[PDB]
């Protein structure tokens, strides 16, 4: 694990089964909202792509509001629900369980961590192991319940090891 | 009187503004705990960028908190020269009126256009009450709360309430 690494966010914004938009955060911290709001917040705010059809995802936007909080760092992935509307998510991290993993309004949820992905890629190259996941999925649901958008998060410095090989 | 119509004119402005200055704060808010939980939760130099984050966060808090209070107490001496100017004027006119019943002119000024003042006045008050409960509710971000910040609300919610007890008497 170089200094040089690039712990980047890359956002993948999905709407219905289509790709409507991919976006790279450099920075620590990001949050995932409908429009970018008028006000001095020391942290990035990140607009999902405006749909074109418009409908039914825009209704779906629209109760955001606070939105969502992404945290990308040397540490791995971390993220914060802030809004009404429910979200599931699929992670490395993500406990064994039978039904859906949702997200807990005020509560940080450790999404990705780069220490165990590096301990767990360790031991494939050596050979006592399977090859370590990285790509955490968010699923959105909207009223009966869809999931209409979906979002994809993954670290610059995962894919970049692993594709090697 | 204009002078009344531009100054409760300039007040919906200004607590429009307060409002929006609020939910700068409170998003603001949610932002360092989250940082500050993330930099709680686990070292490598990394760590240092991530603590200064948390640093400068705070100083934003710290700074925010001290200008809404700069702003609502600015409202609330505004709203008190509001009211010191309009009751003494209703007094005015019950007096007129009082005489008009033994043989006075009647009173200029109607009393129709005073309560619309007077409860524009008090619909104020009663949004600047909400608004410090609110403030108030945010001092409970952290354990110590905020010993400063949290009288300065407190302080300025006992000056909103003595306005609304005048209001609210002769009304």
């Amino acid at each position: 694990l170089p200094l040089n690494s690039d712990y980047s966010l890359l956002l993948t914004f999905i709407y219905g089964g289509r790709v409507v938009g991919k976006t790279q955060v450099h920075s620590l911290d990001c949050r995932l909202v409908a429009e970018r709001s008028d006000s001095e917040s020391s942290m990035e705010q990140v607009e999902f792509p405006k749909p074109d059809p418009l409908e039914p995802t825009q209704h779906l936007l629209n109760q955001l509001d606070r939105g969502v909080l992404v945290a990308s760092n040397s540490r791995g992935l971390f993220v914060q629900r802030l809004c009404p509307i429910p979200i599931s998510w699929n992670a490395p991290e993500a406990p064994p369980g039978p039904g859906p993993h949702l997200l807990p309004s005020n509560k940080c949820v450790e999404l990705f961590k780069t220490t165990y992905f590096c301990r767990d890629l360790a031991q494939y190259f050596q050979g006592q192991g399977p090859p370590p996941k990285f790509q955490a999925t968010l699923h959105f649901w909207a009223a009966s319940q869809e999931n209409l958008i979906t979002v994809q998060m993954e670290q610059a410095f995962a894919r970049h090891l692993l594709e090697k090989i | 009187q204009l002078e009344i119509e531009n100054r409760i004119q300039g007040l919906h402005v200004d607590i429009e503004f307060l409002v929006r200055s609020i939910r700068q704060l409170k998003d603001e808010q949610d932002v360092f705990s989250f940082r500050y939980t993330v930099f709680s939760l686990k070292s490598d130099p990394h760590q240092s960028q991530q603590a200064q984050l948390v640093q400068a966060t705070a100083n934003k808090v710290d700074r925010m908190r001290k200008e809404v209070l700069d702003i609502s107490k600015g409202l609330v001496g505004r709203l008190t020269t509001l009211v010191d100017l309009l009751l003494p004027k209703l007094d005015e006119w019950k007096v007129q009126q009082a005489a008009s019943c033994i043989g006075a002119p009647p009173p200029e000024l109607q009393l129709e256009q005073l309560e619309q003042w007077l409860t524009a006045g008090a619909k104020f008050l009663f949004h600047l009450r909400q608004l410090l409960k609110q403030l108030k509710e945010m001092s409970h971000m952290l354990r110590y709360k905020g010993d400063m910040f949290g009288q300065g609300v407190d302080l300025q919610n006992a000056q909103v309430m003595e306005l609304l007890q005048r209001l609210l008497q002769r009304s």
